RNA sequence: UGGCCCUCGAGUGCAAAGGCAGAAGGGAGCUUGACUGCAAGACCCACCCGUCGAGCAGGGACGAAAGUCGGCCUUAGUGA
RNA sequence: UAUUCUGGUGUCCUAGGCGUAGAGGAACCACACCAAUCCAUCCCGAACUUGGUGGUUAAACUCUACUGCGGUGACGAUACUGUAGGGGAGGUCCUGCGGAAAAAUAGCUCGACGCCAGGAU
C-alpha cells in the first residue's frame, strides 16, 4: 500500500556473467514509506562478489 | 540538576566512566584539571591501584616550567611526556583515555598527542 | 557575540539632547536626538506637585467672589 | 518627589562608566555600608536581562516575525531567538514545534549598556509615565516589567512599524530578597512608584 | 443508601472471609457502641434501617456514627437464565464484617435508652452482636 | 463486551539460582524489563537476557540501594571426599 | 519568559504489564551493522515451530581512542 | 618506617541524606575579575574553549558536632501457616508437634576500607 517492499541492487554489477571467482547480482531488499520519502532510495551496503562496501540503488 | 560547575563536571566524569574501564591489560589513563593545577593519574580499577601519577606539583615540571595563571598547553605536553617515560619504564604501553569529564580539546587534547608521540599506546 | 549575524553593535553612541546636552551611551547608530530624555522630565518634581495639588474647591469659589 | 536620576544626568558620561564603573565606585561602597556585608561578593550583581516578545498570532505569518526579529534586534543590538511551543494547545490553536515567541537574553556589557538606554532613555520617552510599580518584584529579588508598545526606543523609527508589538523585560539579580534589588535598581536610577 | 461512586471493573470477587478485625475494634467517636460478634455481609439497605431505628428511638439523645459502608459490589444472574455466556449484574452493594469489628457509635443519652436504642437496632442486623461501652 | 481472549505463558523468570553452576552462554534469567541488572562476567541481551561468560558459581548481589544485579564467580573444585 | 519549593509523580509511535533520571527520556553532529560468511553453549519444548548468544573471518560506520554497532526499552504486528 | 592534613581516585555498605551550629585560605580546591586568533552558543564567552590578573572564603567543597526531620530496626507476643486430629447446618472455629511475620515501640544512625601525589611531624 504506502509501506512497500523494495529491492536494492549494486549499481556496479555486471549482469554478464563476469570471470572472476564468485559471479553474482548483489540484491538486497527491505521496505520504504513510498508516500513520506519519494525520492529513490540510495544506501551503501556490503556487496558479497566486488568484496567492498558499494552504492546500492533500486529498481522499478 | 546541579549548575555548579564543579558537580557537573563530576557528573560528566561519572557517565564516562560508565564505559571505559581499567583492567591489568589496559589501564585507564585519567585527567584531572584544576585552575592552577594540572594532575594526571593511571589506574587498574581490578587490583584498586595507581601504577603512575604526573603532575604539576612535582619538581621535575616545576623545575623545568613555570606559568602564570592557567596551565598551557605546553605544561600538557611536558606532562604527557613525563607519564609516557614513568609508565614505559613500568611495562604499560596499552591503555585507555578517560578524559575525566573535560572535553576532548584544547590541554586535554595535547596532552594525549604528546602521550602518543612518546610511546604510549592509546 | 557571534560574527555576522547580528546588527553591529557600534560601542560610541553620543547622546545629543536639544539643550545642547552631549553624553555617551551605546547603541546600533553613532549619535541619538533626543527630546525629553531621563534627567530633564517632569517626573521628579513637576508631576508630583500637579498629580498632588490639583483638588480644592473652595478656594476655586472663593478667587470668583471673595 | 526624591531624584536619584539627578545622579544619572549629573555630568557628561561614558557607557563603561556609567554602568559598570558606577557600579563599582560607587554602588558597591553604598550597598557594603548600608546592608553591613561581611565579605564584597555578596554585594547584589545585576546577572542577566531577558527581553521577551510574546506574539502568538506571528506564527501564523512569518514575515511578522521576521520584522519584530529585526525590531527587537536594532533596539538591543543583538539578532533574536524564535521560541518554539512545546505542547499541543487547542484553544490558541498551537501544535508542538510551532514558533510562538521572541526571545534574546542579555548578558555581560550589553547587560548593563540596554539597562541604561532603557532607565535613561525609552522609560521616559514613553506613553504617559508615573513610576514603575515596586511590587513587580518576585520575591526572590528578580524584576519584571511590561512595555506595552515598542516605538519607546528611538533605533525604533516609528514611521516604518508597521503594528505596536508588545515587549518584556526580566531583570536578574543574584539578590536573596527584594529590599536589596530595590535599592540596586533605584540607586542605578530607575523611577519606583 | 451508601454506595461508591465510582469503579473500573463492575464485577468482582466473592472473596472470603476470615479473622479478626484489628482496627476497627476501638470505639473512637462516642459514647456507647455496637459491636459485631460474627462474620458477615452487610447490605447497605440494612445499614440504612439500624440507623433510622436507632435515630429515631434515640430523637432527643444526640448523635449516630456509621463506623462502616458498603464499598464492595456483588453480582446476580436473572430468574430462568441458563449458567453460561457471562458474570451477571451488580445489584447492590455489602461491607464485609468480621467478629470484633465496631459497626454503630452512639452518644448523648444516659447508658438505659442507649441500651434500648442499640438493641432496635440490632433487630435489623443479620448477625449476632454486642453492647459495649466507652474506655 | 465479551471476554476470553489470552496468552500462553511465556516461560520467564530465573533459571539458574545462587550458587548453582553455569556453562558460557547458558541463560540465568529471563526478564520482560530489567528486574536484575548485568554483573561481571556476565553479558545482557536484545530482550534484557541474562546469560554467562564464564563457567562458575552464580551470585545475585545488592546494586544498590534498592536494585539487584547478578554476576558469575569462577569456582574452585579441589574438594572431592 | 524569569525565579523558588517537591524529586521521578512526565515521557517511551500504539494496549497493558515489567523496565528506564546526568538514564532506554529531550537535542545536536556524522552515518547505513535495517551487513556477507557463520557459530560454543543455553532456554522453551508432543511434533512442527520459537527465543538468547559469547566467539571467528571478511568488508565497513561513528569515534581522538578505549570501544559500540547483525534494526528498533522488552513482550503483539502473522501463516507450514 | 610511622602519623596528620590537603587534592585526586575507587571498592564495600546498614545507602551516611536533609537541617542547625562551628572550623578551613601558607599549600590545595573553588569561585571573583579581565581579554577573546584554537573551539564556543538554534539568541547570549552563561556553559564549553585558549590566555592573563591577583581579589575573596560570600557561594561551593571540605572537616568536627547534634536526633529536629529522614533512613534503619529488634526481643517478645500475636496474625498466618506445614503436618497430626477435632467442632460447626454452614459462613467458619479449636487442639497438639514444627516454622514464623507485617505493624508498632525500645534502640541504631550523621558511613567503612584502599591506592596515588603533595606538604607537616
Ligand atoms: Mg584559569
Ligand atoms: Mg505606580
Ligand atoms: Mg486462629
Ligand atoms: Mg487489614
Ligand atoms: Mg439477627
Ligand atoms: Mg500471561
Ligand atoms: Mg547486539
Ligand atoms: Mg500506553
Ligand atoms: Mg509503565
Ligand atoms: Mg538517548
Ligand atoms: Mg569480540
Ligand atoms: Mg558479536
Ligand atoms: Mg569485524
Ligand atoms: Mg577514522
Ligand atoms: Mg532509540
Ligand atoms: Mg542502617
Ligand atoms: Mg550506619
Ligand atoms: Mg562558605
Ligand atoms: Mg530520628
Ligand atoms: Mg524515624
Ligand atoms: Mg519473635
Ligand atoms: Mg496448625
Ligand atoms: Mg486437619
Ligand atoms: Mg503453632
Ligand atoms: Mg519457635
Ligand atoms: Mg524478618
Ligand atoms: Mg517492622
Ligand atoms: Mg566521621
Ligand atoms: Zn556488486
Amino acid at each position: 500500500d504506502v509501506r512497500v517492499k523494495v529491492i536494492l541492487e549494486c549499481t556496479g554489477c555486471v549482469r554478464k556473467s563476469v570471470n572472476k571467482g564468485s559471479r553474482g547480482v548483489s540484491r538486497y531488499i527491505t521496505q520504504k514509506n513510498r508516500h513520506n520519502t519519494p525520492s529513490r532510495l540510495e544506501l551503501r551496503k556490503f556487496c558479497p562478489y566486488c568484496y567492498k562496501h558499494t552504492i546500492h540503488g533500486e529498481i522499478k | 540538576k546541579a549548575h555548579t560547575r564543579r558537580e557537573d563536571r563530576t557528573a560528566r566524569h561519572v557517565r564516562i566512566r560508565k564505559k571505559v574501564e581499567g583492567t591489568p591489560e589496559r589501564p585507564r589513563l585519567c585527567v584531572f584539571r584544576s585552575n592552577k593545577h594540572l594532575y594526571v593519574q593511571v589506574i587498574d580499577d581490578t587490583k584498586m591501584h595507581t601504577l603512575a601519577a604526573a603532575s604539576t606539583m612535582q619538581k621535575a615540571i616545576s623545575e623545568n616550567i613555570d606559568y602564570s595563571a592557567g596551565p598551557t598547553v605546553e605544561v600538557a605536553q611536558k606532562i604527557g611526556e613525563m607519564i609516557a617515560k614513568s609508565c614505559l619504564e613500568k611495562g604499560i604501553t596499552k591503555v585507555a583515555f578517560d578524559r575525566g569529564g573535560y572535553p576532548y580539546h584544547g590541554r586535554v587534547k595535547a596532552l594525549a598527542d604528546a602521550a602518543r608521540e612518546h610511546g604510549l599506546v592509546f | 557575540r557571534k560574527s555576522d549575524i547580528h546588527p553591529e553593535f557600534r560601542e560610541d553612541a553620543k547622546v545629543y539632547c536639544n539643550g545642547e546636552l552631549v553624553m555617551t551611551t551605546g547603541g546600533t547608530q553613532k549619535d541619538y536626538t533626543v527630546e525629553v530624555w531621563s534627567g530633564n522630565h517632569p517626573f521628579y518634581l513637576g508631576n508630583r506637585s500637579a498629580l498632588l495639588l490639583d483638588a480644592d474647591q473652595v478656594e476655586k469659589f472663593r478667587k470668583k467672589y471673595g | 518627589a526624591a531624584g536619584t536620576a539627578v545622579f544619572v544626568d549629573k555630568a557628561e558620561a561614558e557607557t563603561i562608566n556609567r554602568l559598570k564603573t558606577n557600579y563599582i565606585e560607587k554602588m558597591v561602597p553604598l550597598l557594603k555600608e548600608e546592608f553591613s556585608y561581611s565579605n564584597i561578593l555578596e554585594v547584589p550583581k545585576v546577572v542577566k536581562i531577558v527581553v521577551n516578545c510574546g506574539i502568538g498570532d506571528a506564527s501564523q505569518n512569518a514575515k511578522g516575525l521576521d520584522a519584530a526579529i529585526n525590531e527587537l534586534a536594532l533596539i538591543t543590538g543583538q539578532r533574536p531567538v524564535k521560541t518554539k511551543a512545546k505542547t499541543s494547545i487547542a484553544g490558541f490553536k498551537v501544535r508542538e514545534g510551532m514558533t510562538l515567541g521572541i526571545a534574546v537574553t542579555l548578558r555581560g556589557n550589553l547587560m548593563y549598556s540596554f539597562l541604561d538606554r532603557l532607565i535613561n532613555l525609552a522609560l521616559p520617552r514613553t506613553r504617559d509615565f508615573q513610576g514603575v510599580n515596586p511590587n513587580s518584584f518576585d520575591g526572590h529579588g528578580n524584576y519584571s516589567v511590561g512595555f506595552r508598545e515598542q516605538s519607546v526606543f528611538p533605533e525604533i523609527k516609528p514611521e516604518i512599524v508597521g503594528k505596536a508589538r508588545g515587549m518584556d523585560v526580566c531583570i536578574t539579580t543574584t539578590a536573596k530578597t527584594d529590599k536589596e534589588a530595590y535599592k540596586l535598581l533605584s540607586l542605578m536610577g530607575m523611577p519606583f512608584r | 443508601m451508601l454506595s461508591p461512586k465510582r469503579t473500573r471493573f463492575r464485577k468482582q470477587h466473592r472473596g472470603r472471609m476470615k479473622g479478626i478485625s484489628y482496627r476497627g475494634n476501638r470505639i473512637c467517636f462516642g459514647r456507647y457502641a455496637l459491636q459485631a460478634l460474627e462474620p458477615a455481609w452487610i447490605t447497605s439497605r440494612q445499614i440504612e434501617a439500624g440507623r433510622r431505628a436507632m435515630t429515631r428511638n434515640a430523637r432527643r439523645g444526640g448523635k449516630i456514627w456509621v463506623r462502616i459502608f458498603p464499598d464492595k459490589p456483588v453480582t446476580v444472574r436473572p430468574a430462568e437464565t441458563r449458567m453460561g455466556s457471562g458474570k451477571g449484574s451488580p445489584e447492590y452493594w455489602v461491607a464485609v464484617v468480621k467478629p470484633g469489628r465496631i459497626l454503630y457509635e452512639i452518644s448523648g443519652v444516659a447508658e438505659n435508652i442507649a441500651r434500648r436504642a442499640v438493641a432496635i437496632a440490632a433487630s435489623k442486623m443479620p448477625i449476632r452482636t454486642q453492647f459495649i461501652i466507652s474506655g | 463486551t465479551k471476554n476470553g481472549r489470552d496468552s500462553k505463558g511465556q516461560r520467564l523468570g530465573v533459571k539458574i539460582y545462587g550458587d548453582q553452576v553455569a556453562k558460557p552462554g547458558a541463560i540465568i534469567i529471563r526478564q520482560r524489563g530489567t528486574k536484575f541488572h548485568p554483573g561481571k562476567n556476565v553479558g545482557i541481551g536484545k530482550d534484557h537476557t541474562i546469560f554467562a561468560l564464564i563457567d562458575g558459581l552464580v551470585k545475585f548481589e545488592k546494586y544498590g540501594p534498592d536494585k539487584k544485579k547478578v554476576s558469575v564467580y569462577p569456582r574452585e573444585i579441589q574438594p572431592e571426599n
